């Protein structure tokens, strides 16, 4: 079987260059395939970059053709992306695949395909989160926001409290730091005669933060 | 070139979920179909229209005639929940569909509940304004977040979750609108509109 | 000058071939020789009919000449471009024969075709044109709407009516399916005339030949 991977940072600056090369293995890069770059922003659709044969052929995304590069190392038997002008909507899962010629007519499928990378674009460094609260008046919760990198852990009542409790994954914000919330639902007698506590930990920074959410 | 899917389906076990994918002149086109299970890559699952790669079961089947290509899956299992996108060639250029989410029915119907919450009196002394849009308890797992500002849509400064399985087995999202205190004091009102399965609901905060 | 074939054959320069591209920098030629075994004959798999009378008749000529007789571009009714295959691949990607044109449908339908070519030269002419013999009924409706479909070539010689045999056949350089080319010699006075309503694979250029 034929195999891809791919590998790259995994953080790049904006204005940057996202600079990603795909090992092929199991097959040899001089075939009648083609060699397939397509990236998936997280929680969106699949997004085809562009192309190239191991002649040095290429084809591209006219949307992007502007900033991006494909080429090809028969020796190391690999190919390689480059897409230069990163900005935050060029945050996503990078995929490489390899693409079969229809018997008959023109386009073609994409098979198989690498396990991907997530490349982000953030101008980022090491930040601590935020924690404002979500007042209920029923549902309430902890905002924490403005933390750079990932993750941050949510509980409550210092795990005395887990029904009810969801902690939502996080978005990555325009600004390039991270956003979450955490939410606890809770019975509307209670809001009056119980205290809730959440406990923020985002590692990274060494940052434990406890916040008490009232009426 | 675009190809149209439609965002959701769901299906009973055993039923049969036909998945269709639209756009100009397809029947003229060789189409392909991928599943994609959360945090894994696609599976090619049918390609030029009919063809099945060798290890995908008789259970799946496509076909291709005017403007709309259709994947069909009969007696859907478990391991059937997933995305799928339809794919095409045209003009030098390879295109995606939109994709489409398929939930095997394992659970009743269960209708969001939907929370908004307005910045918090810490946050606009932080000169930050951060509306959050909470949507929990639903059933399929599948739904569409709106912001309107005044009324008039707004696209900047929203970010929005994917839904996720909560601890009873229900879904949740979540969707932030981002803004600066002079925006969000700007506009005299902000609404989050949440459809679900052909329902809206919705909620509306305003600054004072 | 002689044209002497290093890696093709006959039938599939004249059709212009993909996979023979051989440096040619003068276009005018005398007559035509293939030596021993050609390394490519059809990129997509088929017959040629009437090819040892037509490699006799290219050997006997003291003057040959390539030239176009009906513009690619010249079908508006039709889609010209778009049928390749990956049996006859150009850079990498699908392509087809270059001197004939493989027609299939525009957006849903394919009208039927009613074209006609007068020779207005000084010279007789090489015509060569082509059937398409679709896989399955699902290829046939694929390529072209119609599901029952035919070819007619007049020419005051010659009288043919085609109908492309659908049929699935062993796989060679990849695909099932065939094709199967014709040609005929048009008198410099006389007038060919095609129609179909399908599976027709029409003539672009053509060849003057001097006896």
């Amino acid at each position: 079987q034929v195999q891809l991977q791919e590998s790259g940072p995994g953080l790049v600056k904006p204005s940057g260059t996202v600079s990603l090369t795909c090992a092929v293995s199991g097959g040899s890069i001089s075939s009648s395939y083609w060699w397939s770059w397509v990236r998936q922003p997280p929680g969106k659709g699949l997004e085809w970059i562009g192309e190239i044969y191991h002649s040095g052929n290429t084809n591209y995304n006219p949307s992007l053709k502007s900033r991006v590069t494909i080429s090809v190392d028969k020796s190391k038997n690999l190919f390689s992306l480059k897409l230069s002008s990163v900005t935050a909507a060029d945050t996503a899962v990078y995929y490489c695949a390899r693409v079969a010629l229809f018997d008959i007519l023109t386009g073609g499928w994409f098979d198989p395909w690498g396990q991907g990378t997530l490349v982000t674009v953030s101008s980022a460094s090491t930040k601590g989160p935020s924690v404002f609260p979500l007042a209920p008046s029923a549902a309430l919760g902890c905002l924490v926001k403005d933390y750079f990198p990932e993750p941050v852990t949510v509980s409550w009542n210092s795990g005395a409290l887990t029904s009810g409790v969801h902690t939502f994954p996080a978005v990555l914000q325009s600004s390039g730091l991270y956003s979450l919330s955490s939410v606890v639902t809770v019975p509307s007698s209670s809001l009056g005669t119980q205290t809730y506590i959440c406990n923020v930990n985002h590692k990274p920074s060494n940052t434990k933060v406890d916040k008490r959410v009232e009426l | 070139y675009e190809l149209t899917q439609p965002p959701s389906v769901s299906v009973s076990p055993g039923q049969t979920v036909n998945i269709t994918c639209s756009g100009d002149t397809l029947g003229d086109k060789y189409v392909c179909w991928y599943q994609q299970k959360p945090g894994q890559s696609p599976v090619l699952v049918i390609y030029q229209d009919t063809k099945r790669p060798s290890g995908i079961p008789e259970r799946f089947s496509g076909s291709n005639s005017g403007d709309t290509a259709t994947l069909t899956v009969s007696g859907t299992q478990a391991m059937d929940e997933a995305d799928y996108y339809c794919q095409a060639w045209d003009s030098s250029s390879f295109v995606f569909g939109t994709g489409t989410k398929v939930t095997v029915l394992g659970q009743p119907k269960a209708n969001p509940t939907v929370t908004l919450f307005p910045p918090s009196s810490e946050e606009l002394q932080a000169n930050k304004a951060t509306l959050v849009c909470l949507i929990s308890d639903f059933y399929p797992g599948a739904v569409t977040v709106a912001w309107k500002a005044d009324g008039s849509p707004v696209k900047a400064g929203v970010e929005t979750t994917k839904p996720s399985k909560q601890s009873n087995n229900k879904y949740a999202a979540s969707s932030y609108l981002s803004l600066t205190p002079e925006q969000w004091k700007s506009h005299r009102s902000y609404s989050c509109q949440v459809t679900h399965e052909g329902s809206t609901v919705e909620k509306t905060v305003a600054p004072t | 000058k002689p044209l002497i074939l290093r890696d093709c054959s006959v039938a599939g320069w004249l059709l212009g071939n993909p996979m023979c591209d051989e440096f040619i920098n003068v276009p005018e030629w005398s007559y035509i020789v293939e030596k021993a075994n050609p390394v490519n004959d059809l990129c997509y798999p088929g017959d040629f009919n009437d090819y040892e009378e037509l490699k006799h008749l290219l050997s006997r000529i003291n003057h040959f000449e390539k030239i176009q007789i009906i513009p690619k571009s010249s079908w508006s009714s039709h889609e010209a471009s778009l049928g390749v295959s990956s049996a006859c691949p150009y850079q990498g990607k699908s392509s087809f024969f270059r001197n004939v044109v493989w027609l299939i449908k525009k957006n849903s339908a394919y009208p039927t075709i009613k074209r006609s070519y007068n020779n207005t030269n000084q010279e007789d002419l090489l015509v060569l044109w082509g059937i398409h013999h679709p896989n399955d009924a699902a290829e046939q409706t694929k390529l072209y709407q119609n599901p029952t479909t035919y070819i007619s070539v007049g020419t005051s010689t010659l009288n043919q009516r085609l109908v492309p045999r659908i049929a699935t056949r062993s796989k060679v350089n990849g695909l099932s399916s065939r094709m199967e080319f014709f040609w005929t010699i048009l008198k410099p006075n006389d007038a060919i005339n095609f129609e179909s309503n399908g599976n027709f694979i029409a003539p672009e250029y053509a060849y003057k030949i001097v006896k």
